[PDB]
């Protein structure tokens, strides 16, 4: 059957192009709800996780933007302490104690 | 103790370690890293030629490891049952996002956060171009890096402001920079070196649309031919049997043979052997998906039907005759429209593509404006019968219809083979 | 690859089988061989020379040796373009001149290559003097009728002569089959 | 144990039936991408 | 058909061969407007091309 | 040399313009990173009008 223009016209109708537009930035992983929910599960539970997706998806950018917004309990300070010149143990301390 | 240089693990305590599985298999460190995760502990690398070293107690690991990579890069790690044992959570980034005005506003906000200045028209045009790059009308491409690069190019051409016209200029420049192969093709077609009939009728010759894989994405027409000979039911696809291809029963060849045999049973022995070939090369063939062009060309050759050369034919066909979707339909249609334009539009050229690809059709604005002008008619079909009826112009009904002429041709081939078999018994 | 199909062989077989359906079970096997080697074969395109030689062998057609032939052909019979038409035409003209031109030496090249003919000054001068001839063809029928010197249809029509040769092969095979009854 | 962990995180401290259902649904939903694409293609008519 | 010499004659008709020509140098990438425009885009925007 | 200076990496603020035959870039074009870094393609048409 012979397709008409209207069934073929897919360009969104341009209304105005003479003024700049200001919009709030969208939340990280916008329209990517699967990744958001999986990351929330992997973060609250502290599970290891892995992101998959086609290249050039900005996985690194969006992931780092989302992770920085997360708040985590203050990590303890971990540091190598030498009990001798051959034995070096690992010492854990409250935050800011090292 | 003071020469211990912290690595990745020594900085993510209570935090998140973001890794690249591609690197993990490229540097072969995945085995050691997986062992460390198994142990929940790790030691710094010790040089095996320094006996006076440090027996450092393994550094404890308390952190979320979040691997990052492509779906292809993770099969190299999914063999290990420990891999699914460690990383229970898989977050799959959808390659496409729902193309809704909310997502358009989100895209605009994201671009503004990137530092671009764009007018509303520019945002609309970028959103349309993203939808086209995803090659579906209602799913915009999620590859925000590519959208960011396209916006960069449009800003440079627009002076800094992503006005709509700047975005069309950037898209045109993107096409134009990698347009050299198509420039050579069109110049050859005009010069007559590569003669493609874009006017009139021809028997057995069809103008298929192929994507060159001797080059990046560029749809261009290729004149596909099919000739019928009286003999066995064997169907030879020359481009799929140019070598080490006749010992493999290609799914496309068997699909065409099945449709042809089961569609016509009064001579169900299929007294006709069909030779399918492409004029010249630069033609790349799937070899696993029979093309609607091949089927219609074979049917025209069998029934001696003059198919229109005006209308290009694309689509993957199933043995029931149900025309399936084909990847990169936009490139094929744009290529044929370009070739028609170079030879000059007669107002009758067009493209026959499956109805399934209707949701994949996002054509360049030139093609759309040609369509609205009644100069380039896009025909969508459901089954091969409709496409054949459109090419021949006539229907499957009435006296001297397409079905009747195909039956007559098969009968002529059958009687010729019967006379030949009479010669083999006398 | 003596057990591997070739695009050139399949192309020529398709053309020949399609063009003569009154003997669809093509009764004749044709051997294509290049006298002398130093012949570097494309192996991906069947030269018009191969097709016209096969046709003359089928129909017992005396082809003119004055004219060379070049060009690839599809399985429909449409004479396509080939690379470096200049070198081939110059080579044939040199070979003709070394043996002495007679004003009938010539080349059969596809009209597709017309946008590539950049022949040397000597060849152009020979053409202007009517000593060397360039014939441009589009379909194998035109080249065959040019070489054979007669038209396809009518008295001693080349199509009719090829049909007669194929019918002779068919009747010979029938006579051989007469011995297959025993 | 892994599924119970996932349920506990969604419940916070308890493996209630709702938490187990949510954890199983999330297990299906995280690797649901290929089937999501398949169903979207079917609805859009790309695959009929 | 036998092509005529006129149809096959492609050498530009040589008018003068006795006087030197004085022409200004052509713009860089002459007849390569694709490459020229691509480099213009790569330079104004400072991308890697 | 175990006396290596802890040299700070030198920042890069330049446009890299690769040059080579279409054959040479076929190997590099395979990489998903190459298309991400070098995205302006300047092709030299082997013929001019």
């Amino acid at each position: 059957m012979r397709l008409s223009y209207e069934a073929l016209e897919w360009r969104t109708p341009i209304e105005n192009s003479t003024e700049p537009v200001s919009l709030p930035p969208p939340p990280p992983f916008f329209g990517q709800e699967r990744a958001r929910e999986a990351l929330e599960l992997a973060i609250r539970g502290g599970f290891h996780a892995y992101l998959v997706g086609p290249p050039s998806l900005g996985k690194h950018e969006a992931l780092l933007a989302y992770l920085s917004t997360q708040s985590v309990e203050t990590p303890p300070d971990l540091l190598y302490v030498p009990l001798s010149e051959r034995k070096v143990a690992v010492l854990t301390l409250p935050s800011g104690q090292e | 103790v003071s020469l211990i240089r912290p690595g990745a693990v020594h900085r993510a305590q209570g935090g998140y370690l973001i890794l690249d599985a591609l690197s993990l298999k490229r540097e072969g460190t995945w085995e050691a890293f997986k062992r460390a995760l198994r142990n929940g502990q790790v030691e710094p690398v010790t040089e095996p030629q320094a006996p006076a070293g440090l027996e450092v107690e393994p550094f404890p690991i308390q952190m979320q490891v979040i691997l990052v990579g492509t779906p292809e890069a993770f099969e190299g790690l999914e063999e290990d049952p420990a891999f699914s044992e460690l990383f229970r959570i898989r977050a799959e980034f959808s390659p496409t996002l729902p193309a809704s005005p909310e997502n358009c506003t989100a895209l605009g906000g994201w671009l503004l956060a990137q530092g671009f200045q764009l007018t509303q028209g520019g945002l609309t045009r970028l959103y349309d171009e993203a939808r086209r790059m995803a090659e579906q009308r209602d799913r915009m491409d999620a590859r925000l890096v590519e959208i960011r690069a396209l916006a960069e190019e449009a800003a440079v051409l627009g002076g800094g402001l992503l006005t709509a016209e700047s975005v069309e200029q950037a898209i045109a420049a993107r096409e134009h920079r990698s347009f050299l192969s198509e420039e050579e093709f069109l110049r050859a077609v005009q010069e007559g070196v590569i003669r493609l009939r874009t006017t009139g009728r021809a028997v057995g010759e069809v103008n298929s649309l192929v994507v060159v894989e001797a080059a990046p994405y560029w749809g261009r027409p290729a004149r596909l031919t099919a000739r019928a000979a009286p003999g066995r039911d064997h169907l030879i696809s020359i481009d799929r049997e140019a070598g080490l291809g006749g010992q493999i029963f290609h799914k496309a060849v068997l699909t065409l043979a099945g449709y042809l045999r089961s569609r016509y049973i009064e001579h169900g022995s299929l007294p006709v052997t069909i030779s399918l070939a492409f004029e010249q090369n630069y033609v790349s063939i799937e070899g696993d998906s029979a093309g609607l062009a091949e089927l219609v060309a074979a049917l025209s050759a069998i029934g001696n039907l003059p198919l229109r050369q005006d209308l290009a034919v694309t689509g993957a066909v199933d043995q029931t005759g149900k025309v399936l979707a084909v990847g990169a339909i936009n490139a094929k249609v744009e290529g044929f429209f370009r070739v028609c334009k170079a030879l000059g539009l007669s107002g009758t050229q067009g493209v026959i593509l499956p109805e399934a690809n209707l949701a994949n059709l996002t054509l360049r604005a030139e093609v759309l404006e040609a369509v609205r002008a009644g100069q380039f008619h896009i025909y969508a079909v459901e089954t091969a019968e409709q496409a054949l009826e459109i090419l021949a112009g006539a229907r499957m009904e009435g006296f001297r219809g397409l079905q009747e002429k195909i039956r007559a041709g098969l009968e002529a081939f059958a009687r010729l083979e019967e006379g030949h078999d009479k010669e083999d018994r006398e």
